[PDB]
């Protein structure tokens, strides 16, 4: 499963297994039993 | 249940502990004391001047 | 002068009821058979870890204590007073007389000369024991009033002290004093250390006896 | 400000109150109300008295605390009484019934009938026969005495006769 | 009527062991409290 989107530069630590935050508590969640990789790269030039 | 806990389709005569049992809480209650200091904000929000 | 407590300064260390049992605690107590100062009638004492404080009379010469680190302005302190009316707890920044007292006309209170920035108020022979302690911004006070059949000497016996007050102040304390009613028309000071005791509980739930477990090999 | 009653809004007087909550470093202070409820006795409930949290059945008692004492506990230090902070009455706490379940089988090579024992439970909380080992369901209590066949306990045994 | 120590000792040993078993339900073993309703009230599931 490739989940692809764009976020604010701050809550890149909000995509992680097990956490609390306004991005993680309302718009996207990962289980604490996560197994996979998370890749993030900057974008204001696109 | 006996057949499950004994892991067998045959059981022999006897008495067998199979599970536990317990009564569940019907509801919830909360208790504390009365009220004598609920603050009277009717002096700062209810002043004449 | 100095005197010897015998079994004195035991307080209920929690709110828990207990029927006929023997319960073991670790806390700050006044060790058995201790060396308690004697005062007659007074000066600035230390605090350093809680205080036992008894007193004896039929009149009322002991009229409360004053606490704190500097007993003046520039830092906060407590003040506990009793005129012939009733108790007056108070927490401001004060300016305390170096020899503060109250008279007995019956006009009095040369205690302080300043009451600034008050952060807490409150208004409303004999042997009168008190235990004062100060933990996590709370200033706890235990007390007991037993009747002696003497006038002003420290007796012998067992009597557990019941909690009175609780004040969420935050105040720092390093020193304390006393207040007396002058003449115009006896008290002791122990200190508390971390000990381990064995308290015997009655069937009504009162402490009737105790054992200090660091006195001797038998204990 | 010369305020006058015939002023357009935005020139009429407004009263303002600014609440500022501060947190120095004391031990505590003002907080919001503490919602409560009624007093249900003789049922397994989840209680909460001031912060004392547990579950069980609450009855009225014959203890007498000391005016400053707020709850009782026994040897092994389990809470077995409490004071409720509005009536000023002390209440006994009893754990909510529990136990084991055993099934009495005459052997599957003989029948499919079973009896069930609920260990040290009164019969009301579950033909039906009360022993000292618990409550027994599905077995008839005869009056004759045989040799023991399946031990139930406290002097009682069970057996498959005649068919039941 | 005025000696049964061998019978008293086996009673005492069993009671002393059963009490030690219950008195262990109030040790932390290196945790923040001894109550599960206190770790399930000031900590998130992870
Ligand atoms: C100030 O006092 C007045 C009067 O006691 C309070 O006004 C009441 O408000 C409630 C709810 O809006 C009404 O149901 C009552 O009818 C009002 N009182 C009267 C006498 O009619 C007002 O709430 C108080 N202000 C504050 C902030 O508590
Ligand atoms: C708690 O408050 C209630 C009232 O809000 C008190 O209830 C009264 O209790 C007395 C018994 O002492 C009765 O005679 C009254 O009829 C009760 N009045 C009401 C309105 O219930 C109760 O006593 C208070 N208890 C404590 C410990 O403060
Ligand atoms: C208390 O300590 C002082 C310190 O010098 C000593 O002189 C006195 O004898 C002691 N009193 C007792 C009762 O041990
Ligand atoms: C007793 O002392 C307190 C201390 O401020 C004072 O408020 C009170 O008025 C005094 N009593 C009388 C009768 O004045
Ligand atoms: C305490 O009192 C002094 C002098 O009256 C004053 O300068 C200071 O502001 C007061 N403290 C606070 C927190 O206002
Ligand atoms: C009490 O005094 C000590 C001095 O070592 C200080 O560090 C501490 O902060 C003071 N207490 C409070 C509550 O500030
Ligand atoms: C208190 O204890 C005494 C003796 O232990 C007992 O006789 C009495 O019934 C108890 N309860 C009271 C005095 O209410
Ligand atoms: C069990 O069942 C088998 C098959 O019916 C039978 O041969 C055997 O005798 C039975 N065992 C008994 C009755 O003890
Ligand atoms: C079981 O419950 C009944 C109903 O109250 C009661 O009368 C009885 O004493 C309890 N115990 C036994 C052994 O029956
Ligand atoms: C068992 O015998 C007793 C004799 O005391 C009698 O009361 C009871 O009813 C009998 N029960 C049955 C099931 O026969």
């Amino acid at each position: 499963y490739a989940d692809s989107f764009v976020i604010r530069g701050d809550e890149v630590r909000q995509i992680a297994p097990g956490q609390t935050g306004k991005i993680a508590d309302y718009n996207y969640k990962l289980p604490d039993d996560f197994t996979g990789c998370v890749i993030a790269w900057n974008s204001n030039n696109l | 249940e006996t057949k499950c806990t004994l892991k067998s389709f045959t059981v022999e005569k006897g008495i067998y502990q199979t599970s536990n049992f317990r009564v569940q809480p019907t509801e919830s209650i909360v208790r504390f004391p009365n009220i004598t200091n609920l603050c009277p904000f009717g002096e700062v929000f209810n002043a004449t001047r | 002068a100095y005197t010897n407590s015998f079994t004195r300064g035991v307080y209920y260390p929690d709110k828990v009821f207990r029927s006929s049992v023997l319960h073991s605690t670790q806390d700050l107590f006044l060790p058995f058979f201790s060396n308690v100062t004697w005062f007659h009638a007074n000066p600035v004492l230390p605090f350093n870890d809680g205080v036992y404080f008894a007193s004896t009379e039929k009149s009322n010469i002991i009229r409360g204590w004053i606490f704190g680190t500097t007993l003046d302005s520039k830092t906060q302190s407590l003040l506990i007073v009793n005129n012939a009316t009733n108790v007056v707890i108070k927490v401001c920044e004060f300016q305390f007389c170096n020899d503060p007292f109250l008279g007995v006309m019956e006009s009095e209170f040369r205690v302080y000369s300043s009451a600034n920035n008050c952060t807490f108020e409150y208004v409303s022979k004999n042997l009168r024991e008190f235990v004062f302690k100060n933990i996590d911004g709370y200033f706890k006070i235990y007390s007991k009033h037993t009747p002696i059949n003497l006038v002003r000497d420290l007796p012998q016996g067992f009597s557990a002290l019941e909690p009175l007050v609780d004040l969420p102040i935050g105040i720092n304390i390093t020193r304390f004093q006393t207040l007396l009613a002058l003449h115009r028309s006896a008290y002791y000071v122990g200190y508390l250390q971390p000990r381990t005791f064995l308290l015997k509980y009655n069937e009504n739930g009162t402490i009737t006896d105790a054992v200090d477990c660091a006195l001797d090999p038998l204990s | 400000y010369g305020f006058q009653p015939t002023n357009g809004v935005g020139y009429q007087p407004y009263r303002v109150v600014v609440l500022s909550f501060e947190l120095l470093h004391a031990p505590a202070t003002v907080c919001g109300p503490k919602k409560s409820t009624n007093l249900v006795k003789n049922k397994c409930v989840n209680f909460n008295f001031n912060g004392l949290t547990g579950t069980g059945v609450l009855t009225e008692s014959n203890k007498k605390f000391l005016p400053f004492q707020q709850f009782g506990r026994d040897i092994a230090d389990t809470t077995d009484a409490v004071r409720d902070p509005q009536t000023l009455e002390i209440l006994d706490i009893t754990p909510c019934s529990f136990g084991g379940v055993s099934v009495i089988t005459p052997g599957t090579n003989t029948s499919n009938q079973v009896a069930v024992l609920y260990q040290d439970v009164n019969c009301t909380e579950v033909n039906v026969f009360q022993t000292r080992a618990g409550c027994l369901i599905g077995a008839e209590h005869v009056n004759n005495s045989y040799e023991c066949d399946i031990p139930i306990g406290a002097g009682i045994c069970a057996s498959y006769q005649t068919q039941s | 009527s005025s000696a049964l120590g061998k019978l008293q000792d086996v009673v005492n040993q069993n009671a002393q062991a059963l009490n030690t078993l219950v008195k262990q339900l109030s040790s932390n073993f290196g945790a923040i409290s001894s109550v599960l309703n206190d770790i399930l009230s000031r900590l998130d599931p992870p």
